[PDB]
C-alpha cells in the first residue's frame, strides 16, 4: 500500500475544466486576461510598496508620543 | 401531486404533551432534591472553625490598604 | 508635498471661542471640536499605557501582583473613568 | 496629482468612447469599457495612498460654480468615511462588466454604457459636500438602474419591479427635497461645511429629520418599506444586483452618516431609541422571515436587510466603537453580499432556475464552486478571521455601551444569520444528486476563479488586519462623534 | 439530452409560483387581524418601552434626571 | 519554537487542502501526521520549559483590532494551564492522526478528512494558547466550524447532516452567551487582555442595568461567560448536540468530543478563575448545573444500546463532574480530571471503533458478543479503559473522581451537598452502563451474525500504537501528575489558577472527613458491577414486565430517548419558532397588509379615479 | 465512478493515488521546512520571558529577552 | 482459522494475543504494588507521617 506506485497519471478532470491546448503548443489567453493580470500585479505592487512607505500618519501616534511626554512631565 | 404550501421543514410512542409531563416530572425531581439540600441545612453542620489567616486575613497580599 | 517625520499640532486652546454661546464664530467651533478630539486621543493613549504597564506589572510580579499593582491599578481604573465616548461617565473637559 | 476631477472624468470618457463605437465591434466594446473601469480603480486606489489620515477637514476639494451668486455650487471632497465607499463603487464595476463577458453579443453597447453612467453617477454621490447636489446626483441613478432593469430584466415582471422602485425612490425623494429646499432658504446656502456651524431651532430639527429619514430608510429598509427590495432585486440580471446591494443599499446609511448624525446633534439623541427599536425588530423578523424562503436569490437578498440593520444601530450609538466599527461592517456587506450574488450568478448562468429545490449534491460536480460557496456563507454568518466579525462585534461592543438591552436583541441576529446561512449551503452544496432535474455540470471557468480572488483576498485582509482601514477613519469618525458637544 | 438547463417540474414550478404570489391571498379574516396587532403592532411597543425604560434606569443611577425621549 | 507549536496543524491542513491531488492519500496523511507529531514534541519541550521551568513566556505578534481602546491583539500566552492543555490537545490529536491513517484506508475522500483534523487541531491550539478574550472567541468558533465540517464528512447521509446543523445551533447560542459575556468585559475595565483584567478583576464591586434590571457587574459577566461555557461542554441546559453527533468518523468521536472541545468550556471556567472567584453566585450555578449534567447524562446512558452513544454520556457526565469540580472553586482539580479524562476516554472511543471497524461497522450490542477471545488486544485496551472511568482503585480515574467527590461533601453549603448527592449516585450509574458495555461487547454469549464473525480482523500496528500509548497513559499518567496539579501547596499551577483563601477546601478534603466518604465511590462502583453482572450475563430476563407493565414500558422510553429532550425540545421551541417565520412574519407582515395600503394594493384607484376626469 | 474521474478537485477527488506521490511528499515536506524556518526565526524575536528559568532551558539557546520587563514601571 | 458449521473463526496473530495479556498484566501488577505502598492510607489506618 505505501511502495506500489499511484494509478492516476495526472489528476482527474482539468483545471478550470479547460482542455489542454494542441501539443507543442500554448494556452491561448483572452481577451481580458493580461489587463486583468497587469492591473492585479499593479494593484499588489502599489498596496504593498505604497502602504508600508507612507508616513505613519495617524491619531494613535501623534497622540501616543504627546501623552508618553506628559505622562513623564507630571513627575 | 401538488406540493403542500410549507414543503420545507418536513419518539413516535408519545405526544408533545405527555412528553412534557414526563420532562416536567424529570426536572421536579431536581427540584424536589435541591429543597430537600436546603431542608438539610448542611452550612449549620460543618465540624470546623472558619480558617483564620495571619497579618488580618492577609488584607495586604490580597490588595487591602497597606 | 508635506514634511518628513510626525504630524505637529498647536496644543492651545483656540482663541476667540467662547461657551458661552458656541454657534458665534464658525471657525474657532471647528478648531475647538479638532482640539478636544486631540486631548481625548491623549488622554486615550495614556490610559492606554498605564494599561500596559499594570499587563507587564502582572506579568512580571506573578501571585504577589496584588500588593505590588495595587498602585498601578488604582491609577488605571481612575485614568479610565473618563476616557472619552464610552459609558455614561462622560468628562467635563 | 491625482484629485477628484480625473477620477470622475474617467468614466464619463469611457462613456462617450462606447458612445460612438459601431455595435459590430463587439470586442472593441468590452475592451474599452473593462479597461476604463480597470482605470477608475487604479485611479482610487492611488486616491488612497495619498490620503492624510490626521485632519478632519474635507481632502481634495474641488469647486465648481452652479449658481451665478455662487450660493450653490459643485463641491467635491472626500474623508475618512466616503473614501472607502469611493474605492468599492470603483472595484464593483469592473466585477460587473466582467460577469456579462460570455453574453455580452446580446446586450450590446448599452450595457457598458449603462454600468459607466452608474459609476459616475456614483462616485459623486460619494464626493459631493452640498447638500442640494447630493440629491441631484443621489437620484440620477433611478434613470441608468431603471433602464437596467427594464430592458435586461429576466421575466415580464420587470415592468412591476421597476415601477414600484421607481416610485418608492421617488416618494421618498420629494419628501426629501422639500426639507433641503427649507434648510436652503433659513440658512442661505447648502454648503455642508456652512449647514454643520448653523444652529437650528430645535422645533425644525424634528420635521427636517423626519423628513430626511424618509427618503433614506427607503434605501437601507428599515421595516414598512422593505418590500420593494426584494421583488427589484430578484427581477435584475446578474451584474445588476450587486450594484443594487454593493452600492445601492450603502446611500442610506452614508446620507444618515453625513446629514443626519452631525447636522442635527440634538434631534438624533431624542430619535436613537426609535431606530433601536426599528432596528431590532428589523434584525429579529427579516432573519426569521429567511429560513422560509424557497428562492437563492431572494435568501441572500434577506440576509442584506438584517446586516444593514445592525449597521444603524451602530452608527446611532455615536462611539469611536460603533461609528467605527459600522464603517467596515459595510465594507465587509458591500464584498460578501455582493460575492453571494456572483455565486447565484454562476449557478443561474448554467441552469436557468433559483428554487433551492432543484439544487442538491454540488459538492461532487462542482468542487472549486463549493469550496467558494462555503467560504462566502462563512463571512456570511460572521466567523472571526472574516471582515464581518470585526465590523458585527465592534457595533456590538459600541451599542452595549449604550443600552444593553439593544446589543442583546441585535446578538440573537448571529444567532439567527448562522441558521440560514449553513442552512442554504447544507441543502444547495451538500446532499445527493438529482439526475432527474439536472444532469450536466461545469466547474467554475477562468473568469468565475479570478473574478473571486479579489474578494477571497480582500475578505481575509480586513478580517485578520483591520488595522490598516481602521487607522484612516479614526481621525474622522472622532470629529463626527462629537459635533454639539464641548466637554 | 445536450441542454445544462434544468427539467422543471409541474408540480415544483405551480409550488414555487403559489409561494411567490401569496401577496393576493388575504382575505381580512381575524387570525390575520389579530395577528398582525400583535405581532406588528404590540411586540415594537414593547421593545421600545424596554429601550426608553432602560435609559431612565441608566439616568436615575448617575443621578442625572431623565432625558425627555420624545 | 513556540509560533511553531501552533502554526505547524494551520501548516499541514493547507498542504493537504490545497496539494491533496500530488500527494494523494497517503502523502496527505503523512503530512498532517508529521506535522501534528513535531508540533507534539514541541509541546513535550515546551512542558519541559514553562510548566516544569517555571518560566511563561507571551508572544504578541501584531495588532489585530485597535479601537480607542478595543485592543485585542495577536497575542499567545503560555503559562502552566496553557502547556497543560496543549500537551493534552496536540498529543490526542497526533495519536487520533495516527489511527486515521489505518481507519481511513478504504474511504475514498481521505486527504480532506486529515485536513480537517488538522485545521481542528490549529483552531483548538489557539483557543487554548489566547491571551485575549477575541482569541480565544476565535478559536471558541473555528473549533465549532471545525466540528460541524467533521460531523456531517459523509455529506450523502441526512441523518448527518441534520446532527451538524443541530450542534452548529447549541454552539451559537453558546458564542452568543459568550459574546455577550465578552462585551461585559469590556464595559467594565475598558480591555479584553487577560492579564489586565484579572489584574483588575477585584476593584469593581459596582451594579449595572442589564435587560431592565439592576444585577451586579461582575456576577451578570461570570454568568454570561458559563452560559457559553454550557452551550460548549454539552451542559444541562444545551447538551442534546452531543450524543446526536455521532454520527461522524470514530476519530472525529475520539478527539473532537471525547478529549477536545467538550473540555474547552472547563478550561474557559479555569483560565477565567481570577474573575469567577470574585463573583460568588456564579459559583453556585455552575455546581448546580455540574450536578444536574452529571446525573442526567448517568441516567440517559444505562439504557443506551448503541455502542458509540453510550460513551457519549459517559463524556457528558465527566464533563458535568469537572464543572461543579470548578464550581467548589477547585479548579487544579478540575484541570486533573481533565487531563485523567482526555486519556482513558479517547482510548475507550478508538478502541470501540476498532471493534466497530473489525465488526463490519455494526454498532449495535444487541449483535456484538463473546468478541474477548477473537479481539484480545482490543478487549484488554477497553477493560484498561473503563476500568479507569468507573475510578477503579489506584488507577487514572481514582486519582480525580474520589478527590473531586470527597471536595464535595467537605463544601459544607446548600449548593455542595446537592453536587455531592448527585455526584455519589452518577458513580453507581456509571459503574452500570461502563460494566453493561462491558459484558454485552465481549463476554456474553455470541448474539451476531455469521458473517460478522467469519470477516474479523484485530487492530493493525497503525491503530494499536495510539491505543498502547493511551493505555500507558491510563495506567500512569494519573498517578504521575497527582502530585504536581493537586498537592498541598504545590507552585505548578503559579499564577495560572487563583482561588481566593477564604474557599480553599482542599486541605480538609483529606484530613476532615470519615474514611467512609473516601469509599463510597469504591462500594457503588461494586454495587454497579453487581448489578449489570446480575442483569445481563445470567438472569431469568424478567423483561417481561417491560411487556407487561404500562408504567414501566413509559419508563424505558424516558431514560432512552434522553429524558424526552429533542422531542420535547423540537417541538415546543424549534417548530415554534419555523412557524413564526412563516405563518406570521412572511404571512401577514410583510405579505399583503403593506401592499393593500401600499402602492398597488388600495392604491391603484387612480385608474379608478383618473378614467373619471372625462366628466 | 464513470463521471468523478471528469472532476478536477484541489483535496484529488475520491481514492486519489498519483504515480509520483513519493516525490511530490519528499517536495512537501521541503516545502513545509522551509516555511517554517522564518516563523521560527520570527518567534525567537517577539517572545518575552520575564521570569528566569530553574534550569538551563533549550530556549535560552536562540531566545534573548530573558529577564527584561523586570523593569515594567517603565513600559510602553 | 477453524470451522465448527460453515462458520469460521480466524485466530489472533500471536503478537496482539502477547500484548493484550502484558498490558493486562502489567495493570494487575501495577494495581497490587501501589496497594502495597499506601494501601493502608486510604483504607485510614495509618497516616503517612501526619500520626
Ligand atoms: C475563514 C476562516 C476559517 C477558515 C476555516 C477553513 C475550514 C475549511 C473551509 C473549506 C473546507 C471545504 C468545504 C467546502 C467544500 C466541501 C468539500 C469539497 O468539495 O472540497 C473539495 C476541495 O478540497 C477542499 O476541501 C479544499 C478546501 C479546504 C482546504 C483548504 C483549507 C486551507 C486551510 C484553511 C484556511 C487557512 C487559514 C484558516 C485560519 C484563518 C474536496 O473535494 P473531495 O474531498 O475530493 O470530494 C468531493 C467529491 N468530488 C471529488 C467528486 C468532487
Ligand atoms: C491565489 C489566492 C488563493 C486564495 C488565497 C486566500 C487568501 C490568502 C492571502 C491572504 C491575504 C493576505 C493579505 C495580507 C494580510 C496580512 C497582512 C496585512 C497587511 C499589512 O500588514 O501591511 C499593511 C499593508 O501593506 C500590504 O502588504 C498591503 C498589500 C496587500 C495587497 C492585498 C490586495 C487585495 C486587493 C483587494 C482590492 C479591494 C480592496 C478592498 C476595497 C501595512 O501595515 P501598516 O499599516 O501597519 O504600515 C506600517 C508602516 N510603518
Amino acid at each position: 500500500r505505501w511502495a506500489t506506485p499511484g494509478h492516476e497519471e495526472r489528476p482527474k478532470g482539468y483545471f478550470m475544466n479547460r482542455t489542454p491546448p494542441a501539443p507543442g503548443q500554448s494556452r491561448k489567453w483572452e481577451d481580458w486576461e493580461l489587463p486583468c493580470y497587469i492591473t492585479s500585479f499593479l494593484t499588489i505592487v502599489i498596496l504593498g510598496v505604497g502602504l508600508n512607505a507612507k508616513p505613519d500618519l495617524s491619531i494613535e501616534t501623534w497622540a501616543h508620543q504627546k501623552a508618553l511626554e506628559r505622562l513623564e512631565m507630571e513627575k | 401531486k401538488p406540493l403542500s404550501v410549507n414543503d420545507e421543514l418536513m419518539a413516535d410512542t408519545v405526544g408533545k404533551y405527555e412528553a412534557l409531563a414526563w420532562l416536567s416530572g424529570g426536572l421536579g425531581f431536581f427540584v424536589g432534591l435541591g429543597l430537600l439540600a436546603v431542608l438539610n441545612d448542611k452550612a449549620s453542620k460543618v465540624p470546623f472553625t472558619p480558617r483564620v489567616y495571619p497579618y488580618d486575613n492577609l488584607r495586604v497580599e490580597l490588595g487591602g490598604e497597606p | 508635498g508635506r514634511k518628513k517625520g510626525l504630524p505637529e499640532f498647536e496644543e492651545s486652546a483656540p482663541d476667540g471661542f467662547d461657551p458661552e454661546n458656541p454657534y458665534k464664530d464658525p471657525v474657532a467651533m471647528v478648531e475647538m471640536r479638532e482640539h478636544i478630539v486631540r486631548e481625548k486621543w491623549i488622554q486615550i493613549e495614556k490610559a492606554k499605557i498605564l494599561r500596559e504597564k499594570v499587563k507587564w506589572c502582572y506579568r512580571v510580579e506573578g501571585v504577589n501582583h496584588y500588593q505590588k499593582c495595587r498602585h498601578l491599578v488604582q491609577q488605571y481604573l481612575d485614568s479610565t473613568r473618563g476616557v472619552g465616548w464610552g459609558k455614561d461617565h462622560r468628562p467635563i473637559s | 496629482y491625482f484629485n477628484l476631477s480625473g477620477l470622475i472624468l474617467c468614466p464619463v470618457l469611457g462613456s462617450i468612447i462606447l458612445l460612438f463605437i459601431p455595435n459590430s465591434r463587439i470586442r472593441l466594446i468590452r475592451l474599452i469599457g473593462l479597461c476604463a473601469s480597470l482605470i477608475t480603480f487604479l485611479y482610487s486606489l492611488v486616491l488612497w495612498i495619498q490620503f492624510d489620515s490626521s485632519t478632519a477637514k474635507f481632502q481634495f476639494v474641488e469647486s465648481l460654480r452652479w449658481l451665478p451668486y455662487e450660493n450653490i455650487n459643485f463641491y467635491l471632497g472626500i474623508d475618512g468615511i466616503s473614501l472607502f465607499f469611493v474605492i468599492l463603487t470603483t472595484f464593483l464595476i469592473p466585477i460587473c462588466i466582467l460577469v456579462g463577458w460570455s453574453g455580452m453579443r446580446s446586450y450590446g453597447k448599452e450595457y457598458i454604457i449603462a454600468f459607466l453612467i452608474c459609476e459616475f453617477l456614483m462616485i459623486a454621490v460619494f464626493c459631493m459636500l452640498d447638500l442640494l447636489l447630493f440629491y441631484v446626483f443621489f437620484e440620477s441613478v433611478l434613470i441608468p438602474m431603471f433602464i437596467i432593469i427594464g430592458v435586461w430584466g429576466s421575466r415580464q415582471r420587470k415592468i412591476k419591479a421597476a415601477y414600484q422602485f421607481f416610485l418608492y425612490t421617488l416618494l421618498g425623494s420629494l419628501f426629501m427635497l422639500l426639507a433641503i429646499l427649507l434648510i436652503l432658504f433659513q440658512t442661505g446656502t447648502t454648503d455642508l461645511q456652512i449647514l454643520l456651524t448653523t444652529e437650528f431651532s430645535e422645533r425644525r430639527q424634528i420635521f427636517l429629520w423626519i423628513a430626511f429619514f424618509a427618503s433614506f430608510a427607503v434605501k437601507v429598509p428599515m421595516v414598512p418599506v422593505h418590500i420593494w427590495l426584494p421583488e427589484a432585486h430578484v427581477e435584475a440580471p446578474t451584474a445588476g444586483s450587486v450594484i443594487l446591494a454593493g452600492i445601492l443599499l450603502k446611500f442610506g446609511t452614508y446620507g444618515f452618516l453625513r446629514f443626519s448624525i452631525p447636522m442635527f446633534p440634538e434631534a438624533t439623541l431624542c430619535f436613537t431609541p426609535f431606530i433601536y427599536t426599528l432596528s431590532a425588530i428589523a434584525i429579529i423578523y427579516t432573519s426569521l422571515t429567511t429560513l422560509r424562503q424557497i428562492d437563492l436569490k431572494k435568501i441572500i437578498a434577506y440576509s442584506s436587510v438584517a446586516h444593514m440593520n445592525l449597521v444603524t444601530i451602530g452608527m446611532f450609538s455615536l462611539n469611536i466603537q460603533g461609528i467605527g466599527g459600522s464603517i467596515l461592517l459595510m465594507l465587509s456587506h458591500g464584498l460578501v453580499s455582493s460575492a453571494l450574488f456572483l455565486c447565484v450568478g454562476v449557478l443561474y448562468d448554467r441552469h436557468k432556475t433559483r428554487l433551492v429545490r432543484y439544487y442538491g449534491g454540488l459538492v461532487s460536480t462542482m468542487p472549486n464552486f463549493s469550496t467558494i460557496f462555503f467560504f462566502f456563507t462563512l463571512a456570511n454568518m460572521s466567523l472571526p478571521g472574516t471582515s464581518s466579525f470585526i465590523g458585527e462585534f465592534l457595533i456590538l461592543v459600541g451599542a452595549f455601551q449604550r443600552n444593553s438591552l439593544v446589543a442583546t436583541l441585535a446578538a440573537l441576529g448571529m444567532i439567527l444569520g448562522a441558521a440560514y446561512s449553513l442552512w442554504l449551503y447544507n441543502r444547495v452544496v451538500s446532499g445527493n444528486l438529482k439526475p432527474d432535474f439536472l444532469h450536466k455540470f461545469s466547474d467554475l471557468n477562468g473568469r468565475e476563479v479570478f473574478i473571486f480572488i479579489p474578494f477571497l483576498v480582500g475578505l481575509v485582509w480586513m478580517g485578520v488586519y483591520p488595522k490598516v482601514f481602521l487607522d484612516c477613519m479614526h481621525t474622522s469618525v472622532s470629529n463626527l462623534v462629537q459635533h454639539g458637544k464641548f466637554h | 439530452g445536450g441542454g445544462m438547463e434544468t427539467n422543471k417540474n409541474k408540480f415544483i414550478e405551480d409550488w414555487g409560483s403559489a409561494r411567490e404570489n401569496l401577496e393576493h391571498n388575504f382575505r381580512w379574516t381575524r387570525r390575520n387581524f389579530a395577528l398582525i396587532g400583535i405581532f406588528g403592532i404590540a411586540l415594537p411597543i414593547i421593545v421600545y418601552k424596554g429601550i426608553v425604560k432602560d435609559f431612565h434606569m441608566q439616568d436615575e443611577d448617575a443621578g442625572r434626571p431623565h432625558r425627555k425621549f420624545l | 519554537m513556540y509560533l511553531l507549536i501552533v502554526f505547524l496543524p494551520l501548516l499541514g491542513s493547507s498542504v493537504a487542502g490545497f496539494f491533496g491531488r500530488f500527494l494523494g492519500s497517503e502523502g496527505s496523511a503523512i503530512m498532517t501526521t508529521t506535522c501534528v507529531s513535531f508540533s507534539s514534541i514541541l509541546s513535550l519541550i515546551a512542558f519541559y520549559e514553562v510548566a516544569l521551568g517555571a518560566s511563561a513566556c507571551y508572544l504578541r505578534i501584531a495588532p489585530w483590532i485597535s479601537s480607542e481602546m478595543f485592543d485585542a491583539s495577536w497575542g499567545f500566552l503560555f503559562d502552566s494551564l496553557t502547556v497543560v492543555m496543549l500537551i493534552v490537545v496536540t498529543f490526542i490529536s497526533s495519536l487520533v492522526h495516527l489511527y486515521s491513517i489505518s481507519y481511513m484506508s478504504e474511504d475514498p475522500h481521505s486527504p480532506r478528512f486529515m485536513c480537517y483534523l488538522s485545521i481542528f487541531t490549529f483552531f483548538m491550539l489557539m483557543l487554548v494558547t489566547g491571551d485575549n478574550f477575541l482569541q480565544l472567541f476565535l478559536g471558541w468558533e473555528g473549533v465549532g466550524l471545525a466540528s460541524y465540517l467533521l460531523i456531517h464528512f459523509w455529506f450523502t447521509r441526512l441523518q448527518a447532516d441534520k446532527a451538524a446543523i443541530k450542534a452548529m445551533l447549541v454552539n451559537r447560542v453558546g458564542d452568543f452567551g459568550l459574546a455577550l459575556g465578552i462585551l461585559g468585559c469590556f464595559t467594565l475595565f475598558q480591555t479584553v487582555d487577560f492579564s489586565t483584567i484579572f489584574a483588575c478583576a477585584s476593584v469593581p464591586r459596582n451594579s449595572w442595568i442589564f435587560c431592565n434590571m439592576r444585577l451586579n457587574a461582575i456576577s451578570l459577566i461570570c454568568i454570561l461567560l458559563f452560559i457559553g461555557a454550557v452551550g460548549k461542554s454539552a451542559q444541562i441546559g444545551l447538551h442534546t448536540w452531543l450524543p446526536d453527533a455521532m454520527e461522524g468518523p470514530t476519530p472525529v468521536s475520539a478527539l473532537i468530543h471525547a478529549a477536545t472541545m467538550v473540555t474547552a468550556g472547563v478550561f474557559m471556567i479555569a483560565r477565567c478563575s481570577p474573575l469567577f472567584e470574585y463573583s460568588p453566585t456564579a459559583l453556585i450555578v455552575i455546581t448546580f448545573a455540574g450536578a444536574m449534567t452529571s446525573f442526567l447524562a448517568a441516567t440517559t446512558g444505562i439504557l443506551q444500546n448503541d455502542l458509540k452513544r453510550v460513551i457519549a454520556y459517559s463524556t457528558c457526565s465527566q464533563l458535568g463532574y469537572m464543572i461543579f469540580a470548578c464550581g467548589i472553586s477547585n479548579y487544579s482539580v478540575s484541570v486533573f480530571h481533565l487531563m485523567n479524562h482526555a486519556f482513558f476516554k479517547a482510548l475507550l472511543f478508538l478502541s470501540a471503533g476498532s471493534v466497530i471497524h473489525a465488526m463490519s461497522d455494526e454498532q449495535d450490542m444487541r449483535k456484538m458478543g463473546g468478541l474477548a477471545s477473537s479481539f484480545p488486544l482490543t478487549y484488554a485496551m477497553m477493560l484498561i479503559g473503563s476500568l479507569s472511568l468507573i475510578g477503579f482503585p489506584f488507577l487514572t480515574g481514582f486519582y480525580s473522581k474520589d478527590v473531586i467527590l470527597e471536595l464535595a461533601y467537605t463544601k459544607y453549603t446548600i449548593s455542595g451537598n446537592f453536587a455531592f448527592w448527585l455526584g455519589s449516585v452518577s458513580v453507581l450509574f456509571t459503574s452500570y452502563y461502563s460494566f453493561r458495555l462491558l459484558f454485552l461487547t465481549f463476554l456474553v454469549p455470541t448474539n451476531s451474525f455469521g458473517r460478522d464473525i467469519s470477516r474479523c480482523h484485530d487492530a493493525p500496528i497503525p491503530m494499536a500504537i495510539p491505543l498502547i500509548l493511551l493505555a500507558l497513559g491510563s495506567l500512569f499518567v494519573g498517578y504521575l501528575a497527582k502530585d504536581m496539579m493537586i498537592g498541598l501547596g504545590t507552585n505548578f499551577w503559579a499564577n495560572s489558577l487563583l482561588v481566593l483563601p477564604k474557599n480553599e477546601i482542599l486541605a480538609e478534603s483529606e484530613f476532615a472527613a470519615p474514611t467512609i466518604i473516601k469509599l463510597i465511590p469504591i462500594l457503588f462502583s461494586t454495587l454497579g458491577a453487581f448489578v449489570a453482572y446480575n442483569v445481563n450475563l445470567v438472569a431469568d430476563q424478567f423483561q417481561r414486565a417491560f411487556q407487561t407493565s404500562t408504567f414501566c414500558n413509559r419508563l424505558y422510553s424516558f431514560f432512552n430517548k434522553r429524558w424526552f429532550f429533542d422531542q420535547v425540545l423540537n417541538d415546543f421551541l424549534v417548530r415554534s419558532f419555523l412557524r413564526f417565520g412563516y405563518e406570521v412574519s412572511f404571512e401577514a407582515l410583510d405579505k399583503g397588509a403593506i401592499e393593500i395600503l401600499g402602492p398597488y394594493g388600495i392604491s391603484y384607484t387612480f385608474r379608478r379615479l383618473a378614467e373619471r376626469i372625462s366628466q | 465512478g464513470d463521471f468523478r474521474a471528469k472532476v478536477w478537485s484541489m483535496t484529488g477527488g475520491p481514492n486519489c493515488r498519483p504515480k509520483h506521490w513519493r516525490r511530490n511528499t519528499a517536495i512537501a515536506m521541503f516545502g513545509v521546512f522551509l516555511v517554517c524556518i522564518p516563523i521560527a526565526k520570527l518567534s525567537a524575536k517577539l517572545e518575552q520571558r520575564p521570569h528566569m528559568p530553574v534550569r538551563p532551558i533549550p530556549s535560552q539557546i536562540w531566545c534573548k529577552n530573558f529577564g527584561t520587563k523586570d523593569d515594567y514601571e517603565k513600559e510602553h | 482459522g477453524i470451522t465448527y458449521k460453515g462458520v469460521t473463526v480466524h485466530t489472533p496473530k500471536t503478537w496482539h494475543t502477547v500484548t493484550g495479556k502484558g498490558l493486562c498484566a502489567v495493570m494487575w501488577f501495577w494495581i497490587l504494588y501501589r496497594a502495597k505502598q499506601d494501601g493502608p492510607v486510604v483504607m485510614g489506618w495509618r497516616h503517612p507521617w501526619d500520626g
